[PDB]
């Protein structure tokens, strides 16, 4: 009674037969903002099922020489659904998340992925290599949407911080002998009770193969990874025209 | 005149039709209850065995 899970939120439902468990981030469940903590006087709209539901972004292919990918939140859902219109039409935003990563393979494949949630994953540059240039990353690479961006130097996570110590944040491991899902439930993390979804990204989702995928030819060489994510306890406030960026 | 235990402990001659079911009144369609999000493990009401 642990390797099976049914995540039901809204009009969506994910079944799993080869789960590990559910991680709840920093031991806090997602919630709404108190009256003590709030400052804005406007009454926020709390749409409970039209945005709190599972969305499915795109697929990335785990090849042999794959290095890793990251997805910035909530940039993934600003052009997608009733969530991504309210985020455009409003100035503020506050939601938790339930991330779900799927990678199914046989009992003759092997490999491991680290699926980590790093708050405030600020991106660095190679400084031209020499270290002389104070270069900055482009908007394509800082906020890449739902198609994600691949890491060039995954040992340092493209920020100068090591992959080894990333298990101090939230994480699960997708070991193809043991599991094919990873469920992480994230609360809202910010110094502020509310912030804008289009300028500030609250956290990043790292997917890194620590162990390389291996199979003997004859098997299926195409092993996708699909990110599936639900907002939770979402709140919006400050209504004006729709702006994309 | 039953004396052995192989005939006292018998189910032969059991004419009562043992049923697993029970017909209950259904004058109207079944009503719907309010339901919320579930984010738990162990219980999977969507996975069946036909």
């Amino acid at each position: 009674s642990d390797r099976v899970a049914q995540l039901t939120i809204g009009n969506s439902t994910i079944t799993t037969q080869e789960a590990a468990n559910i991680i709840v981030g920093y031991g806090e469940w997602p919630s709404y903002c108190s009256d003590d903590d709030a400052t804005a006087v406007d009454k926020p709209t709390r749409p409970d099922v039209s945005v709190n539901r599972f969305y499915t972004l795109d697929t990335k292919l785990w090849e042999k020489s794959s290095k890793g990918w990251y997805w910035k939140f909530p940039d993934v859902l600003t052009e997608t659904g009733v969530f991504g219109q309210n985020a455009q039409f409003h100035y503020l935003y506050r939601s938790g998340f339930c991330i779900h990563v799927q990678c199914n393979a046989s009992k003759f494949h092997q490999g491991a992925l680290l699926v980590a949630i790093l708050p405030e994953y600020v991106i660095g540059t190679v400084a031209g290599g020499t270290g002389t240039e104070d270069s900055h990353p482009p908007y394509k690479q800082t906020q890449p949407g739902a198609d994600g961006f691949e890491l060039q130097h995954p040992y340092v996570l493209d920020a100068g911080i090591p992959i080894s110590q990333l298990t101090v944040c939230h994480h699960q491991r997708i070991n193809l002998r043991t599991n094919n899902c990873a469920t992480i439930i994230v609360p809202y993390m910010n110094t502020l009770p509310f912030d804008s979804a289009l300028n500030h990204c609250n956290f990043g989702l790292l997917v890194v193969p620590i162990s390389p995928l291996d199979f003997d030819q004859g098997a299926t060489p195409v092993i996708p990874i699909t990110i599936t994510l639900a907002p939770m306890c979402s709140e919006f406030a400050g209504l004006r025209q729709a702006v994309t960026q | 005149g039953d004396r052995v235990a192989d005939v006292i402990e018998s189910s032969i001659g059991d004419s009562v039709s043992r049923a697993l079911t029970q017909a209950l009144p259904a004058p109207t369609g079944q009503n719907t209850q309010v339901s919320s999000h579930r984010l738990d493990t162990g219980e999977v009401p969507a996975l069946q065995a036909a």
